[PDB]
């Protein structure tokens, strides 16, 4: 009961203890990054080429800030520990921000934001600092494509005849990206080659559909 | 002791298992009344609407009394979790309230409206509103095509807005990964197809 | 964008985020419960039949005494709320607070805890009360019955002949009683079934190998 | 542009796939060595103790240069995931310097013990260490039996005491559903296998 | 005494295991008659029609011999014993009747005619069955064909299909809406049966706004 | 519309036949309920301290078999020969059970293997000859894996209880049973899945009369 | 001791072919990558928009092929005759993919399907004949099979692009790939999994055929 | 042109499918065969074992020839290509050939000794191999069918046995210990033997502690 080994076992489940309760924390983090980060897609969803777009970014700009802050608290948790094994809890998290700061910085510049630009926003000085992992990227980045489809389809919903081919080629660009890395992936982002391969045949017909129907000189009025 | 207890919770499970049934029938009756009114609705996609419309709300009767039979053969102090068969049939008779309303009004039928209609005060569930209302949406954009079809080169252009203020509508939802959020990602879809009808006619000399 | 129509949608996003919330807190509200639980259920394994019975079992009654607060709280956030709608959120930890009391409950008393008795204690007063239901109840339960072979299997190791055959007894009236119910019940509490067998053949072969090395008088010496 | 940041990604995971193949090929030479050295040590269940337990740890000499020569060859800032049967091969480790100190001192190592017999300042993950002793009380299961077997009454008297303050320590701990709680589970097996042998001994006449 | 019964027991097991290998055999020449016959029909979307419609029917002609033959593979009362291993091939002949019976008269096969093509019993009495699940099941696969064959028919310069077959299509829906569908297969196939009304209703769209009748 | 008269038509036939569904449905419920009833009855034996009246029990249960042979009888009247192939996974679990505690009565009595046929006769059944119920070999296979499982666990019991007779019969028994199932080519791939369990069975009770044997109990 | 030595043999025998399943995976790696170069190469058709010079791809493409050629024949000459259907499943995807781009690259030659022969021969492979690789004609018919799903894609894509001749012939040839199919009883499961694609395929182009039809463009 | 190419293709998917039919029907011989022969040898449990390992033998003596038979069933060249349909079979006979050998010298056959009773080529040339992991599954297989047989072996009066198979088992441990398993399947049936080695470890126990040397 005082033993050398009685007591070991009680630094050990204190040692275990700790850091059960840290990854609890860090779950609970990782679902309000992912809750808040869904709802900025879907405000995101909102826009139109309507007056809304301006106002709408930079709501939606606040709600990521917001993010980030939840992000400053987990680099904080983590700090002086082996993030390799506290990572399987916050990864969702990190795939959902990912998935939203790309959505936003793709439609303020219809680009793809790039793994070091994001770590950039995620540095924090009173300092802390959080990295990304590439997996979590092209994770997050292959949930931002479905994302891209439907805003495609929206877009072709509601008039707008160019924003379709962007995304159009966008999409194209980064499915050619994901044939590029294949198998050398972990099995997870092999998962997602299927989907992707889903939203690009959608973008691509809607883009076919506009092209086929906007190309007719009708020779026969109603 | 542990077999009174397991007799007891055989008695509870054995009770629920009646509800089960009760609400099994009561189902079936819905379902028969739901597929009928659907029938006296299209209807507009073989003209009078004002007279189907009064034979939908006639039926729609059969449908209140088996609802009101219903809060007595089975507690709703629950209220139990199976009902997603029940929920399937209820969202089918928003569906169709929404229907009768809007070749009526053409206007978006309201929660209060279509327990108002169908006898409810027991509650309806916001989702299964919700859920209604997306097949309506659906059969609406069907309509807008076969519409075009007859000739009423008009109605596609009402059924244009009307499920255009839909969409903005839907889109100030945030939603979980639910049933719910499966229907809403076909909207875009229906919304697409009246658009594109919208845009044939046009170019057609349908500018109006 | 002043529309019935809009405005309409606006209370629906507004009715449904609010559940959304509600529900996000009693899943860590939940989880609370469970993990508390779980620390009590193997705080109650730790008993042999040494002086530690009793202060152990009065801290694990503290232990649970917390749990009941978070219970308590639980009440709170539901009460005003339709519960067949936020119990697929709370269900785990209240199956975990059943296997808890109803193991405590046991080393106390060889006797199953009713569902009656276990609900008593959910009652809190300044008035809110919680009910576990019987399905909530077969399975934590069901549960009871893998740490009741554990501590069955730990007795033996220890000495201890007694109370492998009380075990035995009480896990197979128990088994006895799932039989009872049978198909009569949701596939949830059946997928339970076949842990059931397989934890009750490790009591019934423990006490079956007391039996026989017990009965032995060995006529050669070493 | 999404070209270079995609040229960029396959960089990283082919560099971490190659890592992974280094990883690999030291495994596989830690394998190597660990089943050596539980030959060396198996042995007991064939006598003499201090003898085995030089050659063993004469052994451990390979294995503690195959573990600095690769705190190099993966830069321990992060440290990959994979690594389980990385953990596997270092579990198996810490369970033959558990059996050797043992062997000689009938004790349990220490953490620091075993990191200095391994060489390790890189770190010795608690589950692992937890995981290697839960699999020498295995062995030392196994071997109160063989024990009697060869005439060795006295051995398994020693085996049971120890084990027996091994079931209260890991009584203490708190456990995740993972890997080690799983294995502890088997913990109970162990302890009751060697209460066993002792109760035969004792009711023949071995009461020491 | 137990081994007797294992003895015997092996027996048949043996026994009903050869009148499975049989029925198999039986089913494989089914099967690949009506790959013959769909081979002669899916050549209808690029134009002689009622010869195809002559030549699949002598095919089933072979079809009908072959039904008889399997029918001295097990015993008429064990039906449902074995229906399992022919569902398949079974609904699908059903569909090609249907289809020949369409392009021929654009009309909706009874299921007594299309016992009566293959050669097997009414419902009535003794024989070989044409369950009703199986009949609606091969009705879907050609409502599905036709939607495909309005498509077909459109890019042939034949814009008179189009229509017939949406209305009839469009019967099917309500006949199908009547059903209080409880087999969950078919209920699955059935859920298809919207898409292939879809597709056809635009396709008379297409046409319409176009002006073509 | 002839197409609509199709479809009412064939919408009659299909509420027909929800309705032997229906019924079908019930009297499966009742012999269920009845299977549970016996098997609480005769899992009694498990509990070997004390009395335990296995003759008695075996009298109560050919009772409670003889309400199954009527319930199960009141079928056989309602519907067509060959539906009863159709509808058959309705009550595939309740017949393999039943099969099972019917092999259960009759070993706890002459430690033997019913003959297919007395199953068929004890449950009310037709054999395959005349038209109704059957017993399908498969059902019966199973029902005597389920026996066999159900004997292991009655010899670890037995032994428990003081009983040191029944174990040897029993693995006597579960052998005999092993050679049978191993004269089969196996028909069907859960069938063999059973009788990969048959083999732990066999095990277990031949170790537990190696348990006694060593210690001197014959 | 006999055992002991049995045992080391073994040991050998193991560690042999350890190695051989070594190389094979550096190989299957290296085909692989060749195999995406040629992937993302091809895939330039679908962006229509532009110049697009698929002649010159094509080109490209065969280059990459005599690479695989090369890598593929050194395999060989080390490894005995019958291993090389021991250790196919290593090498079934990425030889599938490799007759998938091999059919495309002729198809966007010709408009044709490539003879199985005539891929064994691109590929750098030996017929059936001779002792060494060989074109399972399953891994064939699966590689026609990926290619029948590109040149639906790439029928959408031309469309897109302006090009309204190309669907046309992607109709024709996709139909004749179907027929072929159905005179085909299919052995193998997973073979039929993509068959049940196939007919996706067909219906996808001939509605776009029909697209183009009904808009008056031929 | 194209269809040409599937005509070719049909031709040689029906031929493949004919050598696996005939492949098939030999296995499935092999197999009852197997059956019996296992049979011979498990009624050892319960005592003339001798007789029982000559009557195996002359079994073996039909296995043989059924697998000469089976050697002209398809190209020597295509070995692996179906060694699939036969793996059971093959690691069920080099089971009970262990079986037969142990029975007799309570020693472990070589490979080159178990192909020679099977009547099929070495290695080294052409025709039917005897893979290493084939046999080393056997073998595995041998293994727990002799800690079953030490147990009924002390149930049966036999006290010597299980020293001799304690021996041999813990001689099997080691040997697979210096193995660096990399065949999934293998490794699984391997994780069994650990099983097998402490029933028969504690067998001995039991023997020893009542003074049965
Ligand atoms: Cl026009
Ligand atoms: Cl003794
Ligand atoms: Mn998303
Ligand atoms: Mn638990
Ligand atoms: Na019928
Ligand atoms: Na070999």
């Amino acid at each position: 009961s005082s033993s050398p080994v009685m007591l070991a076992f009680k630094s050990f489940q204190q040692e275990l203890d700790a850091r059960h309760d840290k990854y609890e924390r860090l779950v609970k983090l990782s679902r309000d990054i992912t809750v808040e980060s869904k709802r900025t897609i879907f405000l995101l969803h909102r826009i139109t080429s309507a007056p809304d777009m301006e106002d709408i970014l930079t709501e939606s700009e606040i709600k990521l800030d917001g993010v980030r802050q939840k992000i400053f608290q987990v680099a904080q948790e983590l700090s002086g520990e082996d993030m390799h094994q506290f990572h399987r809890a916050i990864t969702t998290g990190l795939q959902e921000y990912v998935e939203a700061v790309s959505f936003q910085h793709f439609i303020k510049t219809r680009s793809l934001i790039s793994m070091d630009e994001i770590n950039k926003q995620l540095i924090f000085t009173t300092t802390w600092r959080l990295r990304v992992t590439p997996v979590d990227y092209l994770l997050g980045v292959a949930d931002l494509t479905g994302e891209l489809m439907r805003m495609c389809i929206n877009s072709v919903g509601n008039g707008d005849i160019d924003t379709p081919f962007e995304v159009s080629q966008f999409l194209r660009q980064v499915y050619d990206g994901f044939s590029f890395i294949g198998n050398t992936g972990p099995y997870e982002v092999s998962k997602k080659l299927y989907t992707l391969k889903q939203s690009l045949a959608k973008v691509e017909n809607a883009c076919y559909a506009l092209k086929v129907r906007g190309s007719e000189i009708p020779k026969h009025m109603l | 002791s542990v077999s009174e207890i397991f007799v007891e919770l055989q008695g509870f499970l054995a009770a629920e298992q009646d509800i089960r049934e009760e609400i099994r029938k009561v189902v079936q009756s819905l379902e028969q009344t739901a597929r009928e009114i659907l029938t006296l609705l299209q209807g507009v996609h073989q003209q009078d609407i004002p007279k189907r419309c009064l034979k939908a709300r006639e039926h729609f009767g059969t449908v209140k009394t088996h609802l009101t039979s219903l809060k007595t053969k089975f507690p709703a102090e629950q209220y139990y979790r199976f009902h997603e068969h029940w929920r399937f049939v209820l969202q089918r008779l928003v569906f169709l309230a929404a229907f009768v309303v809007y070749l009526e009004t053409e206007t978006l039928v309201t929660r209060e409206a279509v327990t108002e209609i169908l006898g409810i005060e027991f509650h309806l569930d916001v989702e299964d509103y919700l859920s209604g209302v997306l097949i309506l949406a659906s059969e609406l954009s069907r309509l807008s095509v076969n519409s075009v079809t007859a000739g009423d080169y008009s109605r596609p252009l009402h059924i244009s807005t009307f499920i255009n203020e839909l969409d903005s509508g839907f889109r100030l939802l945030n939603l979980k990964n639910d049933s719910l959020r499966k229907r809403y990602d076909g909207l875009k879809y229906d919304v697409k197809k009246v658009e594109e009808v919208v845009y044939d006619l046009s170019i057609r000399g349908f500018n109006k």
